[PDB]
């Protein structure tokens, strides 16, 4: 989507080996929308929200309402006829399938990590977009540390510690005996 | 000599146990050392602990047709850092004898093997086993 935008910013002049480098300019220069609507209303208004970039052989371009234009399709995959809502909203759903009494304590207990969870604008957003869905009367916690992203990593690193954790050790010496005919029941 | 029967041999190895009845010039029997118990490790529902009461919870078969058996592990009471399953052992044993052999170890007399490296703990512990349990009348 962002790529179908900045051609419209005369790039006649793009390329597969970018996409990686649209995601380079995202993580610089790219934030969640806050206020979406009103957003666009600025975008279509101010001059504000433009800002420069850089190219390899010493040139400039400049950017700054496809900066949160792409950054509000999380909350609209609808925009390209995604059956998916915004996600968090999409998500809710699946929790209503569930217990009552979880749900303040869930709201008091929610957990971020990977690459793209860490992007500016987030939670400032989220919070007041999933209070659009919620019940009354919740507090909440949004666990979403910097490196998030390697938080994930790091816990494995520690789990890999526990003693408990050792104590069933998968072997190449049972596949030896086994071969491959059924550890999907050595597994679940 | 007997107890009300005679002796009889059973070679107790590391892959097939074998085996033969009195009278007989032949092991009958060179069998496979395996077992099959469901481990797919899903402990769940309806909880309960500390309770020995009449079960609807075991799901277990023994011997050469148990290596059939479909998420029951087929595991192997031989000898190979595997060891401490001479608990499941007994209970196995308690099969052959009385299930398959269709037998009585209080009756017959026995002669039984093992090797030169063996540690005590584990056959003396079977000790009060094989005099209490099995409460055979001799054996070595």
């Amino acid at each position: 989507y962002l790529m179908k935008i900045l051609t419209e910013r005369g790039y006649s002049f793009v390329t597969t080996a970018e996409r990686e480098i649209v995601r380079d300019i995202k993580e610089k220069l790219c934030y969640v929308a806050l206020d979406f609507e009103n957003e666009m209303a600025t975008a279509a208004s101010s001059s504000s929200l433009e800002k420069s970039y850089e190219l390899p052989d010493g040139q400039v371009i400049t950017i700054g309402n496809e900066r949160f234009r792409c950054p509000e399709t999380l909350f609209q995959p609808s925009f390209i006829g995604m059956e998916s809502a915004g996600i968090h909203e999409t998500t809710y759903n699946s929790i209503m399938k569930c217990d009552i009494d979880i749900r303040k304590d869930l709201y008091a207990n929610n957990v971020m990590s990977g690459g793209t969870t860490m992007y500016p604008g987030i939670a400032d957003r989220m919070q007041k977009e999933i209070t659009a869905l919620a019940p009354s009367t919740m507090k909440i916690k949004i666990i979403a540390p910097p490196e998030r992203k390697y938080s994930v990593w790091i816990g494995g690193s520690i789990l890999a510690s526990l003693s408990t954790f050792q104590q069933m050790w998968i072997t190449k010496q049972e596949y030896d005996e086994a071969g491959p005919s059924i550890v999907h029941r050595k597994c679940f | 000599m007997a107890g009300r029967l005679p002796a009889c041999v059973v070679d107790c190895g590391t892959g097939y146990t074998k085996l033969g009845y009195a009278g007989n010039t032949e092991p009958q029997f060179i069998i496979p050392s395996c077992i099959a118990i469901k481990e797919s490790a899903k402990v769940g529902d309806q909880a309960q602990r500390r309770v020995m009461k009449g079960v609807d919870d075991l799901d277990f078969f023994i011997g050469d047709e148990a290596i059939e058996k479909p998420t029951y592990a087929t595991k192997w009471p031989i000898r190979h850092g595997i060891v401490e399953d001479w608990d499941l052992m007994e209970r196995f044993m308690e099969q052959v004898i009385f299930k398959y052999l269709r037998a009585e170890p209080e009756d017959h007399y026995f002669l039984l093997t093992e090797p030169p490296l063996n540690t005590p703990e584990n056959r003396e512990y079977t000790a009060e086993i094989m005099f209490e349990s099995f409460n055979v009348p001799g054996l070595y």
